[PDB]
């Protein structure tokens, strides 16, 4: 179980995946033309997770970049570190997604599908032991939506055995660019629930609030957001890509963090979050202002939670500290899956902290999320409002009924064991 | 990259075309012979305003456009005057007798006879586009060739270009400056005939303009180059997002994205800000606050029509100049808080917001104060309805008595053709009654 490939896709996947690699890549102390330059044999031991080698030393990013449009790909090929990618990596057309999954998964996506694949596969060619994937997209545009899922279907076609984890943007109506987000949305998590083993839920709203509430940011841009998901990345990949015995694999993190393989979406956290002790960490991780998909924690009940610690610190109080947190609010973790949370901790933290703590929750809370986007599914679709951009690429209203009737199993499924 | 052509028909359609153009030539910095000193990639390039314009090895830029006409006086001042140069001589196409202000003569006895020119014309423009996301049409609804022609070429165009989006730009008619007492029956022959084969379609009614110039410009009796100097600016607001870059910038065709909720339901209202002259501007600095506000007064409106007695469907606002997300936030948040702005239940209420940083442009000898920012609403509201309704009302008045018919059935038309227009009509006025209503 050694690597992993990336493949970032669409808008947001791209710019959320640029400045995820620069984060890693600082602190693996790779510099932006691929030089090791660190100072600790840390940095260097599990590398080959994410990073190639290549003559003189180099470390390339195992990392796919995908669009239907040139745009964000020249933008990030002209970014901080742009010049660190493999260039035959860049994966791209011409004619754009217009906000519409269909045009991802069925027309303009299908048409360069294949291509992406054989990038893919000539990564996966040169892994020992291909551990399996990561993805970053969003699920209101059309390109990370819809060719993002359909990527997905393909890659678990090709590699039924392998791990499919994504970091998945969730839209929201105070941070919108269209009006057909949730039915690009909805589209998209009957594809997820279905073919991928671990998902990352960041809701859009979450990461606004938190940059105007919390961070006093009085007008965030998608920059700003983009900061908060760069952090959570790096936080929560921290034990795939350092010396660990917890979750040290995408395989042992499922088989840790998923009961039941539909519910598999995760509520990532962070902090601190400011305008530190080990006790203020832990307060600040738990807290759901310091959570990443705007769903009340409260409101549903912990499966699992994996926590994980950055920083020079005392094991010994970390260890106090959380159980101190399951022995006092001992009621929001089921009490049929024992001993359900589990800590990590990295000696090297982020940059620019001396510590950090970040929290990845499977709460049945999550449904939320799902209700949010189905309430504004159904009051498009009631009407079949802007149903004719998507009835355009071939699809009919029947694969709409459906999509919707499964969000809303999941949304029961979730529901059955807050009260079990 | 995705090159887009524009389609001039007839008088209104050409007069227009020389005023965007001219105001494109001035936003780009390209001159009247075609040389823009500015653009250092001689011969082509993949440059934000090469959508609109082609280059050639000579450093010419050349508008991506047709200009038609059924008679030659209007096109040949465009061949004879300032911009002469700017255009290759196959690109302005003229025959030699007009539609006579009726449709029939535009879509059949006259049309037909040059229609295949054009698209050998269009067919020579597209063959030099490496991603041609498609066509933007102008012309009005009242001219003989302006209807008849234009339905006649927006049908070719879909059998020849299939699905290929096709925007119109729509002169509406006025009593203040019209010319034919027909002008409401081309009007709805045209109108029915394009629906299915346009995509979107921006209304510019002429007395909305006529108003605007008379009453915040002062201009005691506005000349079509007075209407037209103001119709380019709200062109021009509407096509900068696709050709200036820049990461605020949103594209047009996100905007029709949420514009168009379902494919009849297919015409926005424009209203443009701020309209003032250079005595009224100076000393004056119109704030982002002040220029949002005006866009919800309904005489700014470039269709007469209340929308504070319809339902939205969508809300854009398209900025271009001196503005920051925070001032505008600011702006639509007092908006909010104080304006009739109720949407229908199925669609969401957020105002969608793009910002193109390239400052408003002003011809000389024009009306319109230089300013430092401006903005274009676009909103979908069934209140544009209205124009429908009034242009089907005097419709009826005539056809009742089928007054005038005699002259569109000697050119081959058949009454049957007038009532299936008029119904089409009236069933676009039941779709946006429809679309208001609340949800069971
Ligand atoms: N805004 C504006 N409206 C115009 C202009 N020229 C004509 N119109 C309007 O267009 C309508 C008349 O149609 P035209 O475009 O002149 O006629 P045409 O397309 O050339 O058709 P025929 O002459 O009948 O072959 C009337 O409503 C006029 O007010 C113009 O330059 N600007
Ligand atoms: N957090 C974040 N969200 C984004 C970004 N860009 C777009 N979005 C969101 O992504 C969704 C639109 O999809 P987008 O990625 O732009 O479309 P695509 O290129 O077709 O995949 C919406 O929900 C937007 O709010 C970004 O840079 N960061
Ligand atoms: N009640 C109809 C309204 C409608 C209007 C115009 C149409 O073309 C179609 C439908 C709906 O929302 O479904
Ligand atoms: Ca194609
Ligand atoms: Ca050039
Ligand atoms: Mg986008
Ligand atoms: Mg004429």
């Amino acid at each position: 179980m050694r690597e992993i490939v990336h493949i970032q896709a669409g808008q947001c996947g791209n710019q959320i995946g640029a400045k995820f690699w620069e984060v890693i890549s600082d602190e693996h102390g790779i510099d932006p033309t691929g030089s090791y330059h660190g100072d600790s044999d840390l940095q260097l031991e599990r590398i080959n997770v994410y990073y190639n080698e290549a003559t003189g030393n180099k470390y390339v990013p195992r990392a796919i970049l995908v669009d239907l449009e040139p745009g964000t790909m020249d933008s990030v090929r002209s970014g901080p570190f742009g010049q660190i990618f493999r260039p035959d990596n860049f994966v791209f057309g011409q004619s754009g997604a217009g906000n519409n999954w269909a045009k991802g998964h069925y027309t303009e996506g299908a048409e360069l599908v294949d291509s992406v694949l054989d990038v893919v596969r000539k990564e996966s060619e040169s892994c020992d032991c291909l551990q399996g994937f990561q993805l970053t997209h969003s699920l209101g545009g059309g390109t990370g939506s819809g060719m993002g899922t359909l990527l997905i279907s393909k890659i678990r076609e090709e590699y039924p055995d392998r791990i499919m984890n994504t970091f998945s943007v969730m839209p929201s109506p105070k941070v919108s660019d269209t009006v057909v987000e949730p039915y690009n949305a909805t589209l998209s998590v009957h594809q997820l629930v279905e073919n991928t083993d671990e998902t990352y839920c960041i809701d859009n709203e979450a990461l606004y609030d938190i940059c105007f509430r919390t961070l006093k940011l009085t007008t965030p841009t998608y920059g700003d957001l983009n900061h908060l998901v760069s952090a959570t990345m790096s936080g929560v990949t921290t034990c795939l890509r350092f010396p660990g015995q917890l979750n040290a694999d995408l395989r042992k993190l499922a088989v840790n963090m998923v009961p039941f393989p539909r519910l598999h979406f995760f509520m990532p956290g962070f902090a601190p979050l400011t305008s530190l002790t080990v006790p203020e960490l832990t307060q600040q991780m738990f807290d759901s202002k310091n959570m990443m998909a705007a769903c009340d924690p409260r409101h549903g009940r912990y499966l699992t939670v994996a926590a994980i610690f950055r920083g020079r610190m005392s094991m010994k109080e970390v260890d106090e500290q959380m159980l101190n947190v399951q022995n006092k609010n001992s009621s929001y973790f089921v009490e049929w899956i024992p001993n359900n949370v589990k800590t990590a901790v990295c000696d090297i933290p982020p940059r620019g902290l001396k510590m950090s703590a970040t929290f990845i929750g499977n709460s049945t809370a999550i449904q939320e999320l799902f209700k949010r986007i189905s309430e504004q599914f159904t009051a498009m679709f009631r009407r079949k409002a802007f149903l004719h951009w998507y009835t355009g690429e071939g699809m009919d209203e029947m694969e709409f009924t459906e999509a919707e009737s499964n969000m809303n199993d999941l949304v029961s499924e979730y529901q059955q064991y807050q009260d079990a | 990259m995705r090159e887009c052509i524009s389609i001039h028909v007839g008088q209104a359609g050409v007069q227009i075309g020389n005023a965007c153009w001219e105001l494109y030539c001035l936003e780009h910095g390209i001159q009247p012979d075609g040389q823009m000193p500015s653009d250092k990639t001689i011969g082509g390039g993949d440059d934000s305003f090469n959508t609109f314009f082609s280059e050639t090895g000579a450093g010419k830029h050349v508008p991506r456009a047709v200009f038609v006409d059924l008679e030659p006086t209007v096109i040949d001042e465009v061949r004879t005057g300032t911009y002469r140069q700017l255009f290759h001589p196959e690109q302005l196409i003229t025959g030699k007798e007009d539609a006579a202000n009726n449709y029939a003569r535009g879509h059949y006895t006259i049309g037909k006879e040059i229609i295949d020119l054009v698209l050998d014309r269009i067919r020579k423009l597209a063959d030099q586009c490496t991603g041609l996301q498609g066509f933007l049409v102008f012309h009005s609804f009242g001219g003989g060739t302006g209807s008849g022609f234009t339905s006649l070429l927006m049908e070719r165009l879909s059998v020849d270009y299939g699905k290929k989006s096709k925007l119109e730009f729509s002169i509406y008619p006025a009593p203040q400056v019209s010319t034919a007492v027909v002008e409401p029956y081309n009007s709805i022959l045209t109108t029915h005939t394009t629906l299915e084969h346009s995509d979107c379609a921006f209304m510019v009614d002429n007395e909305a303009i006529y108003d605007i110039c008379r009453r915040n410009l002062d201009i005691e009796r506005p000349t079509y180059t007075n209407l037209n100097r103001l119709i380019s600016q709200i062109v021009s607001s509407i096509t900068a997002s696709l050709r200036f870059d820049g990461a605020l910038n949103v594209d047009l065709t996100e905007f029709q994205t949420n514009l168009v909720p379902y494919p009849r339901i297919h015409f926005p209202l424009a209203t443009y800000a701020p309209v003032i002259s250079a005595e009224k501007a100076y000393h004056e600095q119109l704030s982002v606050a002040e220029i949002t506000n005006a866009c919800f007064e309904p005489a700014n409106q470039m269709v007469k029509c209340d929308p504070r007695h319809g339902k939205y469907m969508a809300c854009c606002l398209l900025y271009r100049g001196d503005v920051v997300p925070k001032d505008v936030n600011a702006a639509i948040a007092t908006i909010k808080t104080k304006r009739s702005i109720q949407f229908v239940d199925w669609c969401p209420t957020g105002f969608k917001v793009g910002i193109n940083y390239q400052p408003p442009t002003v011809v000389p000898g024009g009306d319109l104060a230089k300013v430092q920012r401006a903005v274009c609403m676009l909103s979908n509201t069934t209140a544009i309805a209205e124009a429908w309704a009034r242009l089907d009302h005097k419709f009826d008045l005539m056809y009742a008595k089928r007054a005038f018919v005699h002259w569109y059935v000697g050119e081959g038309m058949e009454e049957g053709e007038f009532s299936e227009a008029r119904e089409d009509m009236a069933a676009l006025e039941k779709d946006y009654e429809e679309v208001g209503v609340d949800s069971v």
